[PDB]
RNA sequence: UCAGUAACGGUGAAGCGGGAAAAGCUCAAAUUUGAAAUCUGGCAACAUUUCUUUUGUUGUCCGAGUUGUAAUUUCAAGAAGCUGCUUUGAGUGUAGACGAUCGGUCUAAGUUCCUUGGAACAGGACGUCAGAGAGGGUGAGAACCCCGUCUUUGGUCGAUUGGAUAUGCCAUAUAAAGCGCUUUCGAAGAGUCGAGUUGUUUGCAGCUCUAAAUGGGUGGUAAAUUUCAUCUAA
RNA sequence: AUGAAAGUGAAUGCAGGUGGGAACGCCCUUGUGGCGUGCACCAUCGACCGACCCGGAAGUAUGGAAGGGUUUGAGUAAGAGCAUAGCUGUUGGGACCCGAAAGAUGGUGAACCAUCUAGUAGCUGGUUC
């Protein structure tokens, strides 16, 4: 804020006070309890066929096809990349 | 279909009797609750000051009253609003402070003063809150001297080029990361 | 009124508002103009056009030679120089 | 009001501003495991009533319920440890005031003379009341014959009720809660969101696929990705 | 106000002259005529702002000035509009009144009924001192 109207600093020049963090923003945070529960359900429930198919695609280094196929299954790139990275961590964990 | 307004005097009289009946129902306490001093959110109206919904949890914490006591004694609380400029902290604070100063709380359970509510009770009076607590507009300045350093400040040196600087900041930043 | 009508004679016969320098001195309270215009006072009057719902101060008109500070958001490219030789100052509202 | 504006191609909003009115909240997601502390119903008593017609309480029994009834918590938070201030009933008769309604009751002064007329409520003379000269009736234009109108936001008399005021009696109160602090923990709603597809007026719906935890929705930005802002759906 | 939009954003010259131009003054003391003055204006023009084109003083890649157009605007140039009522005209609502088969929805009976309907009316007829 240069006491002015324009620029990538613009605004009326004041002393901003550091506002506290509100509990609504807490969403998405991991709980060791729920992280444990998700571990249990992952180990007991298993996997749907489509992630099964893509993981030996990672196993035989068929990465690009698996990424495209994961995109087709879910719909968005971020969901697809989020999927494959967690399966890969499962792959190295195994 | 065709909305006619032949009831306009009638509806106005209904509200009057609504206020008079409401006020007479709770006569000791003021008819209208207090509201904070808040600024309209846009470049057209941001200079003005108007009355908001309630005082944010920051202000009640500063004013020394809990969010429970405030609701009981007629101070509305707004949780959605958050106040960031510490003047908005301020301007609402003494607003709560002077409201508490002029506030008189009748003791519960047969008029034995509890904590610091009050001792006198004959001072029961129903007053307009905007009288004791009017909302003011922005304090404008008058008769300030010198600022010949701003004289040499030739406006567009900021406006014209910083506006261009803002416009070209993205392209400039892309340039710097490119040749790096 | 039907009686005057022609039917009663045919029976049978089938955001930036703008302010120019000729108007800044009209935005003062009249006592401010009375006691501050034309007097060689050390302190000059201050005009906040934004308080009259005006965004940009254009520069049309002549000025009295009394120094006066004008507070504004935007200003035309001649409106500032005219107030230079008017003895007053222009500084920009944030 | 924006505004017949944006948008669409005649249809046609919304944010902002002013005003009317304002009031906040409850669950699921964790335990109390040193006690299912919870709840319906049957039976015996105690009551209370707009009310013999209603509404409960106590005791006892039985069943419901650990595939979860209570207490605590709902993101504005909050839980668990620490601190010293503050507080507290889901009660019960009497008196007085306050209003709501109904039920009733109380409301000032010419019908005095002459003429016309079937009839005076007409015309004339002489008066009266008026917080009452709104209206209606009475054998024709009636303030004073009558009902009414005004006083009336009232006097009276019932009946209940409005909840406050005082008072009296029980209560149980070994109590719980608010806020300084945290040495931290924070669970947060799935055939749902979403994507493609078909219909219909972005919304919804059928169909196949089908999620995630700083994730997800939504936008200013960027860039086509990004930061940033704001909110926390099912 | 201009520009498609970013964006910029209007007295030349007693806020002009150029001629003229209202009444007045103003007479030469008659009046006429002139002296004028010039309102609305009027035409012209000098110009003043935006767009268009050429040029880049500067000032923090950015950027703008001075200056050159006879290209542009129902532009500025000492604001004239706002509200209410009436008249008249026009557009839309049943739309001056009356009148065509038809069509839809839902019913009754073995075609009819009620609503939509006060329809399509480019016409026929009528339309008041």
């Amino acid at each position: 804020a240069p006491g002015l109207v324009v620029g990538l600093n613009k605004g009326k020049t004041l002393t901003k006070r550091q506002l506290p963090e509100r509990p609504s923003r807490r969403k998405g945070h991991l709980s060791k309890r729920t992280a444990f529960v998700r571990s249990i359900v992952r180990e007991v429930a298993g996997f749907a066929p489509y992630e099964r198919r893509v993981m030996e695609l990672i196993r035989n280094s068929q990465d690009k096809r698996a990424r495209k196929l994961a995109k087709k299954r879910l719909g968005t790139l971020k969901r697809a990349k989020g999927k494959i990275e967690e399966l890969t961590s499962v792959i190295q964990s195994s | 279909y065709v909305k006619t307004w032949f009831n306009q005097p009638g509806r106005k009289l209904r509200r009057r009797q609504a206020r008079q009946t409401k006020a007479a129902k709770i006569a000791p306490r003021p008819v209208e609750a207090i509201r904070p001093a808040v600024k309209p959110p846009t470049i057209r109206y941001n200079m003005k000051v108007r009355a908001g919904r309630g005082f944010t949890l920051e202000e009640l914490k500063a004013a020394g009253v809990s969010r429970r006591v405030a609701s009981t004694i007629g101070i509305p609380v707004d949780h959605r609003r958050r106040n960031r400029s510490e003047e908005s902290l301020q301007r609402n604070v003494e607003r709560i402070k002077v409201y508490l100063a002029h506030l008189i709380v009748f003791p519960r359970k047969a008029g034995q003063p509890k904590k610091g509510d009050a001792t006198d009770v004959s001072g029961a009076e129903q007053t307009d809150v905007a009288a004791v607590l009017p909302i003011t507009q922005e304090a404008v300045e008058e008769a300030k001297p010198i600022t010949e350093e701003a004289k040499n400040f030739n406006a567009f040196s900021t406006l014209s080029n910083e506006r261009a600087y803002a416009r070209y900041a993205g392209a400039r930043a892309a340039f710097q990361k490119k040749r790096a | 009124p039907t009686h005057v009508s022609k039917t009663r004679k045919l029976r049978g016969h089938v955001w930036r508002p703008t302010v120019n320098l000729d108007r800044l001195w009209t935005l003062l309270p009249n006592e401010a103009r009375d006691k501050y215009l034309g007097k060689n006072t050390e302190v000059a009057p201050v005009i906040n056009v934004l308080q009259s719902g005006y965004g940009k101060v254009l520069g049309k008109g002549r000025l009295p030679e009394t120094p006066v500070i004008v507070q504004t958001r935007y200003v035309s490219r001649r409106a500032e120089e005219k107030i230079k030789q008017a003895g007053g100052v222009v500084e920009l509202i944030a």
